C-alpha cells in the first residue's frame, strides 16, 4: 500500500506486456543505452584506431561502408583494457577516434544481456515455471563474453575483442585461427559438435512431429489450423513417431518419452556451446589448438607432411599478413 | 529358445570382427619406431 | 504366393534391423563408404598423389589422418578399380587416391538408400514423409560439396578429403581462395545452422521447464507416459513466458516443429547454392567499389579490405605444399608479409 | 627427484595423481552393482 | 536413509540430492571430499618433487604446486634457485598421511555412522531452516579460516618469511617486519577500478601489502565469526534470502565462481604473489621482454633507440602512452602498464629513462628478458611451446596459462552451477520445482497480455 | 550360471579406456611423436 | 625398462582395487 | 517391444558367449597385430615404410603426373 | 638403509590391505563385532608403521 510498494508491484507485475522485473531495471537502460550508441556509430562514427599506429579504420556506412563491411570498430590498442568512458576524453572527435562507442556499446551489452538472463530466471519464478531456461540462455552469455570480455582480457586489449560487425567478426575469426589453431581446439570442435547436431536435432524433432501429425484438416487447409492454442490434447501421435525413428535406426535408439527427448534437444547444443565458449576463453590465455606441426618424421628424419601441415601453412599465411604495420617485433606475443 | 543366427547377429558381426581386427592393428602400430 | 511378395515380406519382416528394399543399396553401400574410410585412414598413404602420410600407419593421429582426393593428373576420372589407371592392382589403386571416389560413391549411393529408407519406412508406419524430405539438406551438401565442387574445379584433387584436418584444410582453402564467409549463401546457411541450433536448445529448455506437475518425484522424467493423450508441458504458461521475455512467442504447436525442420534445412539449401556458384569460381570475393576507392585513396581502410589482405597471404604461403603437383616455386622474396612477423 | 631413500617407489608414486578419478569412475562402478536404483 | 529413486524421487544421477536431509551421511560425504583434495595435494607434490629437475627453473616442468610452496620461501633461495627439495617433499607427505585419516573418517560417516546427527548432539545436528546453528557454523568455519590468514601471517613473519620477487639485491626470500596495517591502502586496494593501468586487488606489487591484508583478513574473518555465533540473521536478511540447504549451496556456488575468476585474473597478471621465477612471465611480462631484448640488441649495433621512428611514425623501440608516460614501442604499448623487477630499475619518473636505457643496463637483464621472451604464456593444447605455426621442439606451456584457463573454466561452470540450484532452491521453497499443477496453473488465472 | 552384467559393463570399459590410453601413449612415442 | 612394468603394475592393482571392493562387498550380501 | 531375437543383455551374460568370444575377440586382435606387425600391411596397400618416402635417387614428393600409365610411374619413383 | 625400504614396502602393503578393507569393514554390517577390533587394530598399526618410516629417514 505504500508507495514503494505500489512500485515493488508494478515491476514484479506479471500482466506487463513486456515483463520488466529487477532484473529488467538494469536490463532495459543497457541494452537500450547499447543499441542507440551502436546504431549511431555504424551509420556515422568516424574511423578508428584500432591498431594504435595512427592508421584509422572506417567501419560506418557514410564513411564509404556497406552492411556487410560496417562494424563498431574495437577502441586502439593503445587504451589496451584501460577504461575509456567519454569523460576522459578530451573531445568527443578524440573518444570517437580511439574507439570509444566500442566500449561504450560492449561493456552495456554484457551487462545487459547477463541481466536479460536474470530477467528470464525471475518471469520463469514470477510464473510458476521450472526454472531453468537462464541455464540454456547462458551458453549463448558464455560465448558473447567470451569474444567481448574474456578473449581482450586473456591478450590484454579490448582492440582484440571482435568487431560488431560481419567483416569484422570474419576477420576476428581469421586472426583468430591464424594465432590459435581453434580448429584443431577439441572444445571448438564439440561447439561445432553442438551446433550440427543442434541443428540435426532441430530438423530430426521438428520433421517426427510434423510426420507424426494427428489428422486434424482437410487438404485445402495449412495443418497448423489443425493445432489449437490451449489445447488439452496433443497433437501428434509420439507412438508413431518413435515406431518410424526405432525403425529408422534400431528400437533402443529412439525416445519414448517427450520429456527425456526434450531434456537432450535442450542439453546437447547448450553444453556444445558452453565448451565453445570455454575454448574460446581458454585461447585468450594462449593455450591454443592442438600442434602436430612435423609430428612424423622419417627414418632418417625428414618430416613427412600432414594435413595438419597443410593447415599450418595456411595459418602462417594468415598470420603474416594481419595487422601489417602492427609489429616491430619478430614474436607476435598477444 | 531364441535362434542363435539372424540378421541382427550378422549386423553385429559384419561391423565387430574388422572393428577387432582393425583396433589390434593399430595397436600395433603403437610400437613401430620409425 | 508369387515369388516377389514372398521378398517383399522377408525384407520387410519387424527385426532388430528393418532391411527393406531400400536396405538392398544402403546397407552395401553405406557398408562399402564406411570400411572403405577406416581401411584408408588406417593403412593408405596420400604419398603419391598429395605428398602427405594420411593413415594411422604412417603415424598420423584421428584428427590428421584421411582417405585424401586423387591425384590432380587424373581429372574427373570416377577411378575404378578396374579402370584405365588402376588396370585391377588394388595396391595402385591404393596410391593413386581410388578410395576417395569409391567412398565418395559409394557413400552417395548410401544416402540415397538411406533416403529411400525414410520414405519406405514411413509408409509402412503409415506417417506422413517428413523426415525424409528434411534429410535432403545433407544430401544437398554432399553433393554440391563432395562432387560438384569437384566436378567444377579441375579435378577430384580439390574436393574435401575424407578427414577432420582435411575438412579442416578445405574450409581454410575456401576462405582464402573463394572468399567464401563474405557470400551471401554460406551467410544464409550460418543463419540456418546457429538458428536451428537455437531452437532446438530453446524448444529442450522451455519444454523442461513448462513441465506439468505430473508426479510426486524431483525426477519429472517419470511423470510421462508415452500413450497419454494430454499435452505433457504447458504451452499457454510458455508462449506467455516468451511473449513478456522476447516480445513474442509461438502459439501454434504445429507451426513450432514445422519451423524446427524448416530453418536448417533451407539453410544447408542455400549453403549447397553457394558452393555451386564456387564450383566454377563464381565467388561473391570483393566489393568492387571498395577495391575502387583503395586503389584510389590509400587512406581507406575497412575490415574487408583486411580480410582481402589475409586472403592473399593464405594463398602465397599454402599453394605451393597444397598444390604439390603445379610445382609452385615461390621464393621468400614474393611471399607477402607485413612488417617483423 | 625424489630423496634416494624413496626412489624405489617412484614407478608408484607416477601413478598416485589419477587415483580420484578413479573414484569418481568407482561412484559408477558401485552404482552398476547395485543396478542404477 | 532411501538409496533408490521409489524412497527418494531422485534418480541415481541425482543420488547425493538423496543426502540433503541425512546430515550425518552428508558430513560424510563432505569428510572424504575434503579427503580428496587433501589426497590430490599430497599426491600430486610427490609427483611433481618425483618429476623435478632442481636446477631447471619451475615453470618449464609442469609444475603448479611446488611453485606455491616455494611462494611460501620453503626449499628455495636468491632467484628462486631451489635449495633443498626435502621441504616439498615433506609438505606433499603430511597432506597424503592426513588424506588417509579423513577418507576414513568420511567412510566412517557415510557408511557406518548415524545417517542424521540431529538426535545424537544438538551441536553437531543442524537444520538447514535453523538460522541460529548455520550462523553458527559459519562462525566456526570463519575463525578457522582467519586462524589460516593468520598462519600466513606468521610464516611470513616469523618462520622464515616469503619469496619477496621485489627485493633490493635481487629476488630472494625475506621476513616481512613493517606489513600494511594502513586501511587506506589495504582497503583502497578493494576501491580500485578492475580496468588496466589500476587492476582492483590484481595489482598488489608488494609483500608487505599482502601480509597486512590477512592480518585484516584474519581480523575481519575472526570478527566476523564471533558476530555469526553470538547473533541470529536479521528480518531483512531473513525476509531477502532463501533458507534451505540448496539455497546455501548456490550460495557458496556463486562466491566459489566469483573467487575462481578471481584466481584466473591474478595468476594471468600478477607476478608479486606469483613470482615469475616461479610461474614464468606473465604475458605482459613476456611482450615488454622482447621490446626490450631487441631494444638493446639494436642498441649495441648502434641504433639510436630514442629518435628511431617506425614504419607507422610512432617510435620503434620507444613510445609514449596516452597519459604520456614513455613506453616500449611496437604492440606491447597494450602492457604498459606492465611492472616487473628486471624492468623497474631502467624507469624513472617519467617512464622509460634514456639514460639507464643507454648506461645502466645489466646482463642479468638482458638475460631475463632473453628468457621470459622464449618462454610466452602461449603454446598448444599437446605442449608446444611459442606461437601456434611453430613446429615441433619446444615442450613448453606456461604454468600461467594451464592454472588461468583450468580457474576460469572452473569459475564459469560453477556460475552455471549457482543458477542452477538458486532458481531451483527459489522454485523448491515456492512448491513448483517439479512442474506445474494443473488445476492452479497461474497463468490461466492472468488477464491476456494483449 | 549368469555372469553378472555390472561385471561385463565394467571389463569392457577397463579394456575400452586401456586401448584409448595404449592409442594416446602412441602419441608420445613412436611414430608421429615428432621425436 | 622395468619401470613402464612397475608403473603398469601398481596402475593394475589400484585399478583392480576398487572394483575388488565392490565385487567383494556384492558376492557377501555387503551394504551396497 | 520384441522383435523375436534374443537380448543383448541374456547374450552377454550367458557362459557360452563368453566360452567363444574369449578367443574369438583376442584372435582377430591378435590377427590385426599380426597383420601390421608382419609388415603384410605394407605390402598390401603400398604405404611406404618408414625407409621407403625418399630413395637414393629421389629427394622429392613422389607427386603422380600420368594420366594412365602409373604402374609405370610408381615404379620409377621406387 | 635396506631396513627403511623394508618398512617403507610394509607401509605401502598395509595401506593397500586397509584401503581393501576399511570399506568392506564399515559396509557389512553382519560382521561388524568381528570388525571393530580389527579395525582399531589396523588403524593403530598404520599410524605406528607411518610414525617408524618417519623416524627411519631421520636415521638413515
Ligand atoms: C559482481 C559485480 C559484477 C559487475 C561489477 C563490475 C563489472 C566488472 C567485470 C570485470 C571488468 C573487467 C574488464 C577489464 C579487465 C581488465 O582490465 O583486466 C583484468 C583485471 C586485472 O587488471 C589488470 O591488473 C594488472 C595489475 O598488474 C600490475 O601489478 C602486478 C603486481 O604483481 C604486476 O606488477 C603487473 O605487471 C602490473 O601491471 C594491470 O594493472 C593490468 O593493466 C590490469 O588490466 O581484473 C580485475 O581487476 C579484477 C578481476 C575481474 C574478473 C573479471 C573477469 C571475469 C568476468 C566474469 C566472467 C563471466 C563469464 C560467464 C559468462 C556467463
Ligand atoms: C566425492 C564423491 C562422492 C562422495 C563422497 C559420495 C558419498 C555418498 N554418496 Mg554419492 N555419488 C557420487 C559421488 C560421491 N558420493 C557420484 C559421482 C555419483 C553418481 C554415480 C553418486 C551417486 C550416488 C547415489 C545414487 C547415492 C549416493 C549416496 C551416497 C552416500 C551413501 C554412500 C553409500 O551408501 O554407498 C555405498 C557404497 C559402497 C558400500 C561401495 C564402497 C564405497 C567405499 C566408500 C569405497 C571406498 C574405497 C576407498 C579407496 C577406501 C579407502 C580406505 C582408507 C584408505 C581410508 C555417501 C555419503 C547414496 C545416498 O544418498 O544415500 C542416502 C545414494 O543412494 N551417491
Ligand atoms: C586446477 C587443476 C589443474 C591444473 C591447472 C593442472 C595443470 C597441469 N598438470 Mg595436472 N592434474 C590435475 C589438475 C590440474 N593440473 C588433477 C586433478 C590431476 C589428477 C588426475 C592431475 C594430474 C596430473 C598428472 C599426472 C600430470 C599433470 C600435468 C600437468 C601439466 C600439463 C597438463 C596437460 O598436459 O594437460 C593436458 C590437458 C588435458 C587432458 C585437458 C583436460 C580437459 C578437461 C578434462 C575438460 C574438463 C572441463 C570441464 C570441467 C568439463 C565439465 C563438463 C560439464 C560441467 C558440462 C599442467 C601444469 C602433467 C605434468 O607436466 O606433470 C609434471 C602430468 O604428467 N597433472
Ligand atoms: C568436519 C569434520 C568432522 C566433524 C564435524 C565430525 C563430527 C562428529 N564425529 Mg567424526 N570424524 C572425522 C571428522 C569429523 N567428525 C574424521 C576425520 C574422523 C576420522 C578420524 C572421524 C571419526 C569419527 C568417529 C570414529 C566417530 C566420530 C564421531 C563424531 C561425532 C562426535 C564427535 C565427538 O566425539 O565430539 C567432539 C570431539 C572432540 C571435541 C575431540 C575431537 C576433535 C579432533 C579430534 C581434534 C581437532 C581436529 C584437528 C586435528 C585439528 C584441526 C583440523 C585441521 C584440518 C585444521 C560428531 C558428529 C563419533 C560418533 O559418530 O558418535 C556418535 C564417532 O564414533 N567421528
Ligand atoms: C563466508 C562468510 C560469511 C557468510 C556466508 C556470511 C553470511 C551472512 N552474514 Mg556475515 N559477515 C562475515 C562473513 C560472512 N557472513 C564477516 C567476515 C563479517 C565481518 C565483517 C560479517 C558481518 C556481518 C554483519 C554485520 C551482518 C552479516 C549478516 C549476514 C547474513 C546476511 C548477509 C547478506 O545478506 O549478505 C548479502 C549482502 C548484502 C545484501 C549487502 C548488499 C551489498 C551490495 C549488493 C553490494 C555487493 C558487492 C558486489 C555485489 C560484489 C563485488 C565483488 C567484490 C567486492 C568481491 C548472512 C547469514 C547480517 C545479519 O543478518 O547478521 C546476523 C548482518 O547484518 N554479516
Ligand atoms: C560443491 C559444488 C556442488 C555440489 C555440492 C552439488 C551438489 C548437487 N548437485 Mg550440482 N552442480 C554444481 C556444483 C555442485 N553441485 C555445478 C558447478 C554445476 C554446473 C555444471 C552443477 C549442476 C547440477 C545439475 C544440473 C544438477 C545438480 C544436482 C545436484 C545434486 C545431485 C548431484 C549428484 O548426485 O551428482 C551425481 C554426479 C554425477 C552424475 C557425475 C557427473 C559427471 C560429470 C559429467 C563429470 C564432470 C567432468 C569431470 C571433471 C570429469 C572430467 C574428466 C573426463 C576426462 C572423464 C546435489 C545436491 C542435481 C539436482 O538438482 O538435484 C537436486 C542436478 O540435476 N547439479
Ligand atoms: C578405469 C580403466 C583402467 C585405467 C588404467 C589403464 C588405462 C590406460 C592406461 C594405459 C596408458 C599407458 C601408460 C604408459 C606406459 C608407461 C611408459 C611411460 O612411462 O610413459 C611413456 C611416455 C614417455 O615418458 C617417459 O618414458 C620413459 C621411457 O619409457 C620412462 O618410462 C619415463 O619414466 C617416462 O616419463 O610417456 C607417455 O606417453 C605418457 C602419456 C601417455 C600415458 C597415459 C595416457 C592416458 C591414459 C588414459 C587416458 C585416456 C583414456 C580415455 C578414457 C576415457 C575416460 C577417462
Ligand atoms: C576398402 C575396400 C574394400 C572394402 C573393405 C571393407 C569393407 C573394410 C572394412 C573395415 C572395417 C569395417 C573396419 C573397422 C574398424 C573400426 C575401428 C578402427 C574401430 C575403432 C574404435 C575406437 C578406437 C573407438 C574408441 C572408443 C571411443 C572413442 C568411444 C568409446 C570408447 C572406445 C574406446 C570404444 C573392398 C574389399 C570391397 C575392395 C577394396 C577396397
Ligand atoms: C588479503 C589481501 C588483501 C586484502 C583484501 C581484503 C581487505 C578483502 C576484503 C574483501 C571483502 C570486503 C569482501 C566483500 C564481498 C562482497 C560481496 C561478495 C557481496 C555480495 C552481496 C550479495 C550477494 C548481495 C545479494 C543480494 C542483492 C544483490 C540485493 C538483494 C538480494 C540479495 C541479498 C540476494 C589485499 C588486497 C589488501 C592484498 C592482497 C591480500
Ligand atoms: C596412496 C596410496 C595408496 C592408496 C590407493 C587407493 C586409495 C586406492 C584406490 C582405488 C580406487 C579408487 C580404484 C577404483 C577404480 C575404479 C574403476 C576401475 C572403475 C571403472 C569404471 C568403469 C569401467 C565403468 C564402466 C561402466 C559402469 C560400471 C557404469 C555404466 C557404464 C559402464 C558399463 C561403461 C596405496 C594403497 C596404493 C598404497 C600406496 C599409497
Ligand atoms: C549492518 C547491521 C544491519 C542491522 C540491521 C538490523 C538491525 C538489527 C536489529 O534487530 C532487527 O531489527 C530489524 C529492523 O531492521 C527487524 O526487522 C528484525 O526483527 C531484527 O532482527
Ligand atoms: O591487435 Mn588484433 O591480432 Ca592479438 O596477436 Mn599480437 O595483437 Mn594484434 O598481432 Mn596478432
Ligand atoms: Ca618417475
Ligand atoms: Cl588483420
Ligand atoms: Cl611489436
Ligand atoms: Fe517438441
Amino acid at each position: 500500500a505504500s508507495l514503494w510498494e505500489q512500485f515493488c508491484q508494478w515491476v514484479t507485475s506479471t500482466n506487463n506486456r513486456i515483463y520488466v522485473g529487477w532484473f529488467g531495471t538494469l536490463m532495459i537502460p543497457t541494452l537500450l543505452t547499447a543499441t542507440t550508441c551502436f546504431i549511431i556509430a555504424f551509420i556515422a562514427a568516424p574511423p578508428v584506431d584500432i591498431d594504435g599506429i595512427r592508421e584509422p579504420v572506417a567501419g560506418s556506412l557514410l564513411y564509404g561502408n556497406n552492411i556487410i563491411s560496417g562494424a563498431v570498430v574495437p577502441s586502439s590498442n593503445a587504451i589496451g583494457l584501460h577504461f575509456y568512458p567519454i569523460w576522459e576524453a578530451a573531445s568527443l572527435d578524440e573518444w570517437l577516434y580511439n574507439g570509444g562507442p566500442y566500449q561504450l556499446v560492449v561493456f552495456h551489452f554484457l551487462i545487459g544481456i547477463f541481466c536479460y538472463m536474470g530477467r528470464q530466471w525471475e518471469l520463469s519464478y514470477r510464473l510458476g515455471m521450472r526454472p531453468w531456461i537462464c541455464v540454456a540462455y547462458s551458453a549463448p552469455v558464455s560465448a558473447a563474453t567470451a569474444v567481448f570480455l574474456i578473449y581482450p582480457i586473456g591478450q590484454g586489449s579490448f582492440s582484440d575483442g571482435m568487431p560488431l560487425g560481419i567483416s569484422g567478426t570474419f576477420n576476428f575469426m581469421i586472426n583468430f585461427q591464424a594465432e590459435h589453431n581453434i580448429l584443431m581446439h577439441p572444445f571448438h570442435m564439440l561447439g561445432v559438435a553442438g551446433v550440427f547436431g543442434g541443428s540435426l536435432f532441430s530438423a530430426m524433432h521438428g520433421s517426427l512431429v510434423t510426420s507424426s501429425l494427428v489428422r486434424e484438416t482437410t487438404e485445402v487447409e495449412s495443418q497448423n489450423y489443425g493445432y489449437k492454442f490451449g489445447q488439452e490434447e496433443e497433437t501428434y501421435n509420439i507412438v508413431a513417431a518413435h515406431g518410424y525413428f526405432g525403425r529408422l535406426i534400431f528400437q533402443y535408439a529412439s525416445f519414448n518419452n517427450s520429456r527425456s527427448l526434450h531434456f537432450f534437444l535442450g542439453a546437447w547444443p547448450v553444453i556444445g556451446i558452453w565448451f565453445t565458449a570455454m575454448g574460446v576463453s581458454t585461447m585468450a590465455f594462449n593455450l591454443n589448438g592442438f600442434n602436430f606441426n612435423q609430428s612424423i618424421l622419417d627414418s632418417q628424419g625428414r618430416v613427412i607432411g600432414t594435413w595438419a601441415d597443410v593447415l599450418n601453412r595456411a595459418n602462417i599465411g594468415f598470420e603474416v599478413m594481419h595487422e601489417r604495420n602492427a609489429h616491430n617485433f619478430p614474436l607476435d606475443l598477444a | 529358445t531364441y535362434p542363435i543366427f539372424t540378421v541382427r547377429w550378422l549386423a553385429v558381426h559384419t561391423l565387430a570382427v574388422p572393428s577387432v581386427f582393425f583396433v589390434g592393428a593399430i595397436a600395433a602400430m603403437q610400437f613401430i619406431q620409425r | 504366393r508369387g515369388w516377389f511378395d514372398v521378398l517383399d515380406d522377408w525384407l520387410k519382416r519387424d527385426r532388430f534391423v528393418f532391411i527393406g528394399w531400400s536396405g538392398l543399396l544402403l546397407f552395401p553401400c553405406a557398408f562399402m563408404a564406411l570400411g572403405g574410410w577406416l581401411t584408408g585412414t588406417t593403412f593408405v598413404t596420400s604419398w603419391y598423389t598429395h605428398g602427405l602420410a594420411s593413415s594411422y600407419l604412417e603415424g598420423a593421429n584421428f584428427l590428421t589422418v584421411a582417405v585424401s582426393s586423387p591425384a590432380d593428373a587424373f581429372g574427373h576420372s570416377l577411378l575404378f578399380l578396374w579402370g584405365p589407371e588402376a588396370q585391377g592392382n588394388l595396391t595402385r589403386w591404393f596410391q593413386i587416391g581410388g578410395l576417395w571416389p569409391f567412398v565418395a560413391l559409394h557413400g552417395a549411393f548410401g544416402l540415397i538408400g538411406f533416403m529411400l529408407r525414410q520414405f519406405e519406412i514411413s509408409r509402412l508406419v503409415g506417417i506422413r514423409p517428413y523426415n525424409a524430405i528434411a534429410f535432403s539438406g545433407p544430401i544437398a551438401v554432399f553433393v554440391s560439396v563432395f562432387l560438384m565442387y569437384p566436378l567444377g574445379q579441375s579435378s577430384w584433387f580439390f574436393a574435401p578429403s575424407f578427414g577432420v584436418a582435411g575438412i579442416f584444410r578445405f574450409i581454410l582453402f575456401l576462405q582464402g581462395f573463394h572468399n567464401w564467409t563474405l557470400n551471401p549463401f554460406h551467410m544464409m546457411g550460418v543463419a540456418g545452422i546457429l538458428g536451428g541450433a537455437l531452437l532446438c536448445a530453446i524448444h529442450g529448455a522451455t519444454v523442461e521447464n513448462t513441465l506439468f506437475e505430473d508426479g510426486e518425484d524431483s525426477n519429472t522424467f517419470r511423470a510421462f507416459e508415452p500413450t497419454q493423450a494430454e499435452e505433457t508441458y504447458s504451452m499457454v504458461t510458455a508462449n506467455r513466458f516468451w511473449s513478456q521475455i522476447f516480445g513474442i512467442a509461438f502459439s501454434n504447436k504445429r507451426w513450432l516443429h514445422f519451423f524446427m525442420l524448416f530453418v536448417p534445412v533451407t539453410g544447408l539449401w542455400m549453403s549447397s547454392v553457394g558452393i555451386v556458384g564456387l564450383a566454377l569460381n563464381l565467388r561473391a570475393y570483393d566489393f568492387v567499389s571498395q577495391e575502387l576507392r583503395a586503389a584510389e585513396d590509400p587512406e581507406f581502410e575497412t575490415f574487408y579490405t583486411k580480410n582481402i589482405l589475409l586472403n592473399e597471404g593464405m594463398r602465397a604461403w599454402m599453394a605451393p605444399q597444397d598444390q604439390p603437383h603445379e610445382n609452385f616455386i615461390f621464393p621468400e622474396e614474393v611471399l607477402p608479409r607485413g612488417n617483423a612477423l | 627427484k625424489l630423496p634416494e631413500a624413496y626412489q624405489i617407489f617412484d614407478p608408484l608414486v607416477d601413478v598416485l595423481p589419477v587415483i580420484p578419478l578413479f573414484f569418481l569412475a568407482l561412484a559408477f562402478v558401485w552404482q552398476a552393482a547395485v543396478g542404477f536404483k | 536413509g532411501g538409496r533408490d529413486l521409489p524412497s527418494t524421487g531422485f534418480a541415481w544421477w541425482s543420488g547425493n540430492a538423496r543426502l540433503i536431509n541425512l546430515s550425518g551421511k552428508l558430513l560424510g560425504a563432505h569428510v572424504a571430499h575434503a579427503g580428496l583434495i587433501v589426497f590430490w595435494a599430497g599426491a600430486m607434490t610427490l609427483f611433481e618433487v618425483a618429476h623435478f629437475i632442481p636446477e631447471k627453473p619451475m615453470y618449464e616442468q609442469g609444475l603448479i604446486l611446488l611453485p606455491h610452496i616455494a611462494t611460501l620461501g620453503w626449499g628455495v633461495g636468491p632467484a628462486g634457485e631451489v635449495t633443498d627439495i626435502f621441504p616439498f617433499f615433506v609438505v606433499g607427505v603430511l597432506h597424503l598421511i592426513s588424506s588417509a585419516v579423513l577418507g576414513l573418517g568420511g567412510i566412517y560417516h557415510a557408511l557406518r555412522g548415524p545417517e542424521v546427527l540431529e538426535e545424537y548432539s544438538s551441536f553437531f545436528g543442524y537444520d538447514w531452516k535453523d538460522k541460529n546453528q548455520m550462523t553458527n557454523i559459519i562462525g566456526y568455519h570463519l575463525i578457522l579460516l582467519g586462524c589460516g590468514a593468520l598462519l600466513l601471517v606468521f610464516k611470513a613473519m616469523f618462520f622464515g618469511g616469503v619469496y619477496d620477487t621485489w627485493a633490493p639485491g635481487g629476488g630472494d626470500v625475506r621476513v616481512i617486519t613493517n606489513p600494511t596495517l594502513n586501511p587506506a591502502i589495504i582497503f583502497g586496494y578493494l576501491l580500485k577500478a578492475p580496468f588496466g593501468g589500476e587492476g582492483w586487488i590484481i595489482s598488489v606489487n608488494n609483500m608487505e601489502d599482502i601480509i597486512g591484508g590477512h592480518i585484516w583478513i584474519g581480523l575481519i574473518c575472526i570478527s566476523g565469526g564471533i558476530w555469526h555465533i553470538l547473533t541470529k540473521p536479521f528480518g531483512w536478511a531473513r525476509r531477502a534470502l532463501i533458507w534451505s540447504g540448496e539455497a546455501y549451496l548456490s550460495y557458496s556456488l556463486g562466491a566459489l565462481s566469483l573467487m575462481g575468476f578471481i584466481a584466473s585474473v591474478f595468476v594471468w597478471f600478477n607476478n608479486t604473489a606469483y613470482p615469475s621465477e616461479f610461474y614464468g612471465p606473465t604475458g605482459m611480462e613476456a611482450s615488454q621482454s622482447q621490446a626490450f631484448t631487441f631494444l638493446v640488441r639494436d642498441q649495441r649495433l648502434g641504433a639510436n633507440i630514442a629518435s628511431a621512428q617506425g614504419p607507422t611514425g610512432l617510435g620503434k623501440y620507444l613510445m609514449r602512452s596516452p597519459s604520456g608516460e614513455i613506453i616500449f614501442g611496437g604492440e606491447t604499448m597494450r602492457f604498459w602498464d606492465f611492472r616487473g623487477p628486471w624492468l623497474e630499475p631502467l624507469r624513472g619518473p617519467n617512464g622509460l629513462d634514456l639514460d639507464k636505457l643507454r648506461n645502466d643496463i645489466q646482463p642479468w637483464q638482458v638475460r631475463r628478458a632473453a628468457e621470459y621472451m622464449t618462454h610466452a604464456p602461449l603454446g598448444s593444447l599437446n605442449s608446444v611451446g611459442g606461437v601456434i605455426t611453430d613446429v615441433n621442439s619446444f615442450n613448453y606451456v606456461s604454468p600461467r596459462a594451464w592454472l588461468a584457463t583450468s580457474h576460469f573454466v572452473l569459475g564459469f561452470f560453477f556460475l552455471v552451477g549457482h543458477l542452477w540450484h538458486a532458481g531451483r532452491a527459489r522454485a523448491a521453497a515456492a512448491g513448483f520445482e517439479k512442474g506445474i499443477d494443473r488445476e492452479t496453473e497461474p497463468t490461466l488465472f492472468m488477464p491476456d497480455l494483449d | 550360471g549368469r555372469i553378472p552384467l555390472w561385471v561385463v559393463g565394467v571389463v569392457a570399459g577397463i579394456g575400452a579406456i586401456g586401448v584409448l590410453g595404449l592409442f594416446f601413449y602412441g602419441a608420445y612415442a613412436g611414430l608421429g611423436s615428432s621425436m | 625398462n622395468l619401470e613402464p612394468i612397475f608403473q603398469l603394475t601398481f596402475l593394475g592393482l589400484i585399478v583392480l582395487a576398487g572394483p575388488a571392493v565392490v565385487f567383494v562387498l556384492a558376492f557377501r550380501g555387503g551394504d551396497l | 517391444g520384441t522383435t523375436g531375437e534374443r537380448p543383448f543383455s541374456d547374450i552377454v551374460t550367458s557362459i557360452r558367449y563368453w566360452v567363444i568370444h574369449s578367443i574369438t575377440i583376442p584372435m582377430l586382435f591378435i590377427a590385426g597385430w599380426l597383420f601390421v606387425s608382419t609388415g603384410l600391411a605394407y605390402d598390401a596397400f603400398g604405404t611406404p615404410r618408414p625407409d621407403e618416402y625418399f630413395t637414393q635417387t629421389r629427394q622429392e614428393l613422389p607427386i603422380l603426373q600420368e594420366r594412365y600409365d602409373i604402374n609405370q610411374e610408381i615404379q620409377e619413383f621406387n | 638403509s635396506i631396513v627403511f625400504q623394508i618398512a617403507l614396502a610394509a607401509l605401502v602393503l598395509f595401506s593397500f590391505v586397509m584401503v581393501v578393507g576399511v570399506p568392506v569393514a564399515y559396509a557389512s554390517p553382519q560382521n561388524w563385532d568381528r570388525s571393530k577390533p580389527l579395525l582399531y587394530l589396523g588403524s593403530g598399526i598404520w599410524a605406528i608403521l607411518v610414525i617408524v618410516v618417519a623416524l627411519l629417514n631421520f636415521l638413515v
